C-alpha cells in the first residue's frame, strides 16, 4: 500500500482532478497541474465535501461546498471558512505511471 | 432571485437557490390552519410567505383573497365589512372584491369610478384535505395538492389529528433539523420514550457510500419530490455514547420500534413513520409565514375503518399523543430550532457551518430542493412584482 | 434631498419632492403645543422634524434653543440647569446658552476658554397665535406666520381652542386621509353625524373635468399655498351604497349640512368649514415629529364679539364639541391613517397603489406641495449637515 | 476594519483606528467577573468583544471556550451538558470538547467520524489576579496582564474589592467620560463630596502649552501605554462658576486632596490616585461587550498587611466605600455615558463634537489608542474571519 | 366613425398628443417615426394622463408611478401597470391623422 | 504692527507655518505655490491646530473632523465648520515674510 497505483500521467489533462477510492481507507484526490502531480485527502477538511468535485486553479483547489480552498502543493488553506490543512500524499511517475502514496506525509 | 449576499450565494455552489430561498417556495401548496378553525362567513386573517391573506367560507367552501386593498394597501381586515355573501368591502373607501375571483365589483364612494371592473385583487386557491386547510401560494392553475404532500398523507383510511402554532425561526431550520438524522439525541430524555417504552438509539455509526445513505424521489409518479434518510440501513445504531472511551449516556432500549422510515418532501414537509407508536405515523409541515417565523403544522395519523375507531384514536391523541409526543417529544425540536437562528441569521452560518457525516441528508435535501423547486419568493412578490425593459 | 431609495424618486414624476420629504418640509412655522402649557421659567422638550428642541418663557415671551449641546451632543434637558434668567447650562461640562440668542456665552468649567462667545447654539423663531405656539422650523429671517396657516385662522374675533396629541404615522398620511374627498365613508357610523343630525353622503360621483375638481391658490396676499376640494360643486353625492345593484348601506340623512368648504394648505394644515357646526371651523395640522410620527393638532375655531360668548363656547367646546366631535369623530381618521403605514413604510406604496377619481384633490396637493415647499427636512439637518470638495 | 463608513474614517485623520474599534481592542487582557462568581464545574456565559464566551472551573483551575458549536454554530449553554469532568458536549448532536485546549476529542451520535480529532473550539487565555478574572481576547501566546494594568494594580499588598455591571452604551464614550477633566462637574452634588470632606473644583483653567497638559507613556518596560491627565499642574482650578461675572456655583472646599493623579491605559482602565480616600486608589476598567453594551469594572485598592487590615478593609467597603463612592459618585458617570449615545450612535458625533481646551487629554488617549492597540476586532472576527483565495 | 386629431405637420416624431372627445374619455395619440398609434390617455394603473407622460421607442412611461406601456399593442411595458390599455385605430389619409371612435375591437 | 513671520524661502510650497503671539491667538500661514496667506492657527470648529492640517490648493483642511477653510476668504469650504476663519493679510517684501498684527 506503499504506492498506490492511480493511472498513466496520459490519462490525465492539464488542470484535471481524480478520485482515487482506496478499501477500508478514506479517499485521495489527485492533481494535475500542468506536467506536475499532486495528492491530497479527497473530503475536505471542512466538512464532508468531496475536493475531487471542487474547481481546480492552478495550484489552488476550490472546495463545491462553501468556497473554502487549498493549495494543492502544501495542503494548506488558501480561502476561508477552510482552517485545517490537508494530508499530502507524494506522487510520482515511474514508466509513465502515476503513483499515489498509501500514507500522507510527516 | 436575490434575497442573499451574491458573494455568499457564489460560494454555495451546490444548494444557492435553496440558500436564497429565506422567503420560502412559491408556486407548492402549503398548509395554514384546519377547517374547524374557519367558518361559514368568518373571515380569517394568516401571513404566508410574507403575504397577509384572507381566508372565508361561503356556502361550506373557501376561499382566498390577498389582505390587503388595491386603493391604498391597507388591511381589509382592519375592519371587515363583508356587505353581501359574495363580497367583501373595504372599511376605507369602499372598493369592493367578489371573493371568487377578486374582481374590483363595486365601489360605493364612487359608483361610476372607471376603475370597477377593471382592476383584480389577488386571489390564491385554497382546498381542504384530511380537516386541513391548504393554500396554493402561487400563480396560475395550480398542481394536484398531492405532489405537495409526502406518501400515505391523504389515504382515505387515514385518520388525521393535530396542532398548529407559530415558531420563532426561518423554515429551512426546522426543516434541517427535522430531517436531521444525528439530533434525535435531543430527545433522549423525551417523556414519550420511558411512557411509551420506545427504542431510540443517541446517533448512528454510518456505513457504505455516500449514494446509500438516502434516496432521493425525483421520478414519483404523483410528481413528489423529496428524500428519504437511509442512514440506518448500513450504518450502526449508537445505544451507548462514550467519551476518552468510558459509556457516559445510552440510549433507550425499549421494545417499541419506531422511527425507522424518514423522509423530508418539498415544500417542507417530513414524514415519520412509524411514529409516535408502531402503528401511527407523523406528517409535519414547516410553513414559511416570513423570514424569521414559520407555521409547526404538526399531524398524526393512524388508520381507522369506522367513527368507533376513530373516537379511540382521538380520545388516545388527546390524553397521550398530543401530550406525550407532539408536545412532549417534539417541544424539543423547537428551541432546537430557534438556537440555529443566530447563526444563519445573517447568512453566514451557510458557509461558516461545518458538516460531518450524518449531514448527507441534509445536504441531498438541499440538493433536492434547490432543483425542483416551484419558484424562490421574493420581497419584491409581497410589495408588488418590479419590472422594465 | 435623499431620504427615499433614487429608483422611487426617479417613478414619480409628479411629485419626486413630496415623496422624499420624509421628515417634513423645513423653513415652515409648525403648531407644536399650547400656550397654557409653558409657564415662566419651566422649560419644555419636544422634537419637531427630527430634531429635539427646547421652549422657554422668559418674561412672558417664548424661546427656543436646539436640545442639543454643541460640546459633547448630550440633550441639555438630562438635568436642566438655567442658572440665570436668561441662561441655560449644561449638565454635562457647565457650557452656557443665553435663551435669546443661542450664544455660548460662559463655560463654568473653564472661563479662560477660547470658545467663549465664538460658538452658538442653534435657535428658532417662535410665536404665540391663538393661544398656540408655534416654531419656525426653519433658517434666516422667517416669514409671516399667516403665509403658513389657513384664511381666517388669525381673524381678530375668531376664537380657538383645540387638542394636541401625537399619532404614530408619517405625517403625510395624515394630510392625504385628511383632504381625502371619499374617505368620508369611514365616519357613516359616527356618534356626532347621529347626535348632531349631520347629512353625511357615502362619497361622491365626480361631475366635470378633472380640472374642476379642485381650485390652487399659489399665492394669497400672504403668500399662502393650497388647495380647495371641490369634488362637490359638479359632484352626484352617494347617499345608497350598493353592490350588485342592492342596497346595502346609506349615508346620513340629517338636516344639518357641513364641511362643504375643504382646503389643506402648506406645510400641511387643513380647513374644514363648517364643521362640526353650521357656525364653526375646524383648522388642524399634521405636524412632523419624526419620519414614523406626528402631532395630530385638533383646533376648533368660532366668531366671538365679548368674554361672555368665548366663556359660552369654552363652555360648549369641553362639554361637546371636544368630545362628540375632535374624539368622537375624528378618531377614526386616527386609525386609518395608521392602517396605511406598511403599505408606505418601504416607500413602494408611492409606486404600487392605485388611484381613482376622488384622488385628484390628493394629487393636486402632491403637486403643490413638491413645487411650493420651502425646503426638504433631511437626516443632515438633524445631526448636521454635511458638504465636502 | 468595515465598523465605520469609509467616508468618516477618512475625515478622523488623527484617530481613524479609534474611531473604527467600535467593537474593541482585540488581543488584549480584559476582566469580565470577579473570581467568586465562577465555581467549580459551573459553567458561566459571558459575551466579550462581541463573542459569547463559555467560562468554567475546573480542579480549581479556569478555562475558556467559545460558546458556538462547531457544526451548526448553536450556543453551547442553551442547554448545557457536561457528561465528564473535563469535557462539554454539545446539547445538539453531541459533538464533545476538552476545556483544557478546545479540541473536538468525541462525537457521542458517531464515534467514526472522521471530525473526530480533526477540529478546534476555540480558546481564550484566561487569569485570576487580585480576585479578578481575566480573559484575553486575542490570539497567540498572551503577552504578560502587567501590560494592560495600570500601574500599582498588582502590587502584593493592594487588596481589590469591586462591583461589576453592564452598562448601556459604547465602551469608548464610558473611557472618555472617564478621564474627560472638565466632567469633575457633574459630581459637585454627589454625596461623597460632603459625606467624605472632599476638595472638589467645578473645572480648571489650563495653563502651559498642549504638550504640558499631558504625559503619554510608551516607555514603560512592561509595555503599559497610557497618558496621564496633568491640566492641574499648570491650570487654575475653578472654584467659584460664573456666569456674566457673577458667581452662580462654588466647588467644594472639603480638607481631602484626592483625584490629582488621573491615568488612562489601553486597553481601556482608568486609574484615579487617591480616591476616594487619600489612602485609597480607584482602577476601572470599561470592557466592550457589543457595539451598544459595556463591562464598567469598578475596583478600589487599599494597602493592607494582614487578614486584620483586609477583612476591616471589606466591611469599610460594604458599609460606605461601596454606596457612596462607586454608587453614589459614579452613578452620574453612568447616565452621562448614556446621554451621549444618540450623538455618537450614528458614528457623526466623531465629526461633528465641538471640544474645547481640557479635551486635550481625550485627543491624546484618542491618539495613544490609535497608535498602540493591538488589533481592531471586526464583526468577521465574531461570524468567522474570511479570506479568498 | 372617425375623428380628425391634426396634421402628419404638427407632430414631431418622437411626441405625444392628447386628443379630448366630448361625453367620452380622453385619447392619445402617439408619432414613433412616421407612423402613427393611439390609445386610452388614462393610464390603466390610475387617474394619470400618459400624454404627460415620457415617450421611448414605442413605449410610453406614466407620469405618476413610472409604469409603461407599448402604445402599438397596449400591453403593459414596466410594472406596476397589469391592465392592458385600449387601442384605437389611427389612419392618415392625405397628411392628416385620423383616430377612430371606438378601440379597435 | 506687522510681524515679520520669516524668509519667503523658509517655507516650501504647499506647506504651513504656526505663527505663536505672546498675549494673542496664534496665526497659521500658508505657503500655496509662490503665495503666501495667513488666518488664526486654531480651528473655529474646536481646538484642532490648522498648522497640522492639510493643505489643498488655497483649502486648508483640519486634522480633527476633516473641516476645512478657503485660507483667502476664510469662509468654511467642508463641514463640520460654519465660523469663517478670522484672515490676516500678508505682505512679502525682498522675500521677507510679514503679517498683519489684526484680523481684516
Ligand atoms: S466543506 Fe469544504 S469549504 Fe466547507
Ligand atoms: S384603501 Fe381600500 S378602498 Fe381605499
Ligand atoms: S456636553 Fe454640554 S458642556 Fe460638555
Ligand atoms: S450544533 Fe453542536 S453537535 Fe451539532
Ligand atoms: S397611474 Fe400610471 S403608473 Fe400609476
Ligand atoms: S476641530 Fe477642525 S473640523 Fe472639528
Ligand atoms: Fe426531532
Ligand atoms: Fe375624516
Ligand atoms: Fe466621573
Amino acid at each position: 500500500q506503499i504506492w498506490l497505483k492511480v493511472c498513466a500521467a496520459s490519462d490525465m489533462q492539464p488542470g484535471t482532478i481524480r478520485r482515487v477510492n482506496r478499501v477500508g481507507a478514506a479517499p485521495l484526490a489527485v492533481y494535475r497541474v500542468g506536467d506536475q502531480f499532486y495528492a491530497t485527502e479527497d473530503t475536505c477538511t471542512h466538512g464532508i465535501a468531496s475536493l475531487s468535485e471542487g474547481t481546480l486553479d492552478g495550484d489552488v483547489i476550490e472546495c463545491p461546498f462553501h468556497g473554502g480552498a487549498f493549495n494543492v502543493c502544501t495542503g494548506m488553506p488558501a480561502s476561508s471558512p477552510c482552517t485545517v490543512p490537508l494530508g499530502v500524499f507524494e506522487v510520482e511517475v515511474k514508466e509513465g505511471e502515476v503513483y499515489v502514496a498509501g500514507e500522507k506525509k510527516l | 432571485m436575490a434575497n442573499v449576499d451574491e458573494a455568499i450565494l457564489k460560494r454555495v455552489k451546490g444548494w444557492a437557490p435553496y440558500v436564497d430561498a429565506k422567503l420560502g417556495f412559491r408556486n407548492h401548496w402549503y398548509p395554514v390552519m384546519f377547517s374547524k378553525e374557519i367558518n361559514e362567513g368568518e373571515p380569517k386573517t394568516l401571513k404566508l410567505l410574507g403575504e397577509n391573506l384572507l381566508v372565508n367560507r361561503i356556502d361550506g367552501k373557501l376561499y382566498c383573497l390577498k389582505d390587503r386593498c388595491l386603493h391604498r394597501g391597507v388591511q381589509l381586515s382592519v375592519k371587515v365589512e363583508c356587505k353581501t355573501k359574495s363580497t367583501i368591502t373595504c372599511w376605507y373607501h369602499a372598493w369592493t372584491y367578489r371573493w371568487e375571483d377578486g374582481v374590483l365589483c363595486d365601489i360605493l364612494t364612487n359608483p361610476t369610478s372607471a376603475q370597477i371592473g377593471r382592476q383584480k385583487l389577488k386571489t390564491y386557491p385554497v382546498q381542504e384535505a384530511k380537516g386541513c386547510v391548504f393554500i396554493y401560494l402561487g400563480d396560475g392553475d395550480p398542481p394536484p395538492l398531492a405532489r405537495d404532500t409526502p406518501p400515505n398523507f391523504l389515504d382515505d383510511d387515514m385518520e388525521i389529528l393535530g396542532k398548529n402554532q407559530i415558531i420563532k425561526s426561518n423554515w429551512r431550520l426546522a426543516v434541517e433539523n427535522g430531517f436531521d438524522p444525528s439530533h434525535i439525541y435531543i430527545h433522549k430524555d423525551s417523556i414519550l420514550v420511558k411512557d411509551n417504552d420506545l427504542a431510540l438509539p443517541l446517533g448512528f455509526a454510518p456505513g457504505g457510500d455516500r449514494k446509500q445513505q438516502t434516496r432521493v424521489v425525483d421520478d414519483d409518479v404523483v410528481g413528489r419530490k423529496g428524500v428519504y434518510d437511509l442512514i440506518g440501513e448500513h450504518g450502526v445504531p449508537v445505544f451507548e455514547g462514550t467519551i476518552g472511551g468510558e459509556v457516559v449516556r445510552e440510549g433507550a432500549y425499549g421494545e417499541k420500534i419506531v422511527a425507522n422510515d424518514i423522509s423530508i418532501w418539498l415544500p417542507g414537509v417530513l414524514k415519520v413513520n412509524p411514529f409516535p407508536n408502531p402503528d401511527m405515523m407523523q406528517f409535519e409541515w414547516y410553513v414559511p409565514i416570513d423570514e424569521n417565523t414559520h407555521y409547526y403544522f404538526q399531524t398524526l395519523g393512524k388508520p381507522c375503518a369506522n367513527d368507533e375507531e376513530r373516537k379511540k384514536y382521538e380520545q388516545e391523541f388527546e390524553s397521550k399523543w398530543k401530550p406525550m409526543a407532539l408536545e412532549g417529544f417534539n417541544n424539543d425540536d423547537i428551541w432546537a430550532r430557534e438556537a440555529m437562528v443566530d447563526f444563519y441569521a445573517d447568512d453566514k452560518g451557510w458557509v461558516n457551518e461545518i458538516l460531518f457525516e450524518s449531514d448527507e441528508a441534509i445536504v441531498a435535501w438541499r440538493k433536492l430542493a434547490s432543483e425542483h423547486n416551484q419558484g424562490i419568493q421574493t420581497q419584491a412578490h409581497v410589495s408588488g412584482l418590479e419590472h422594465h425593459h
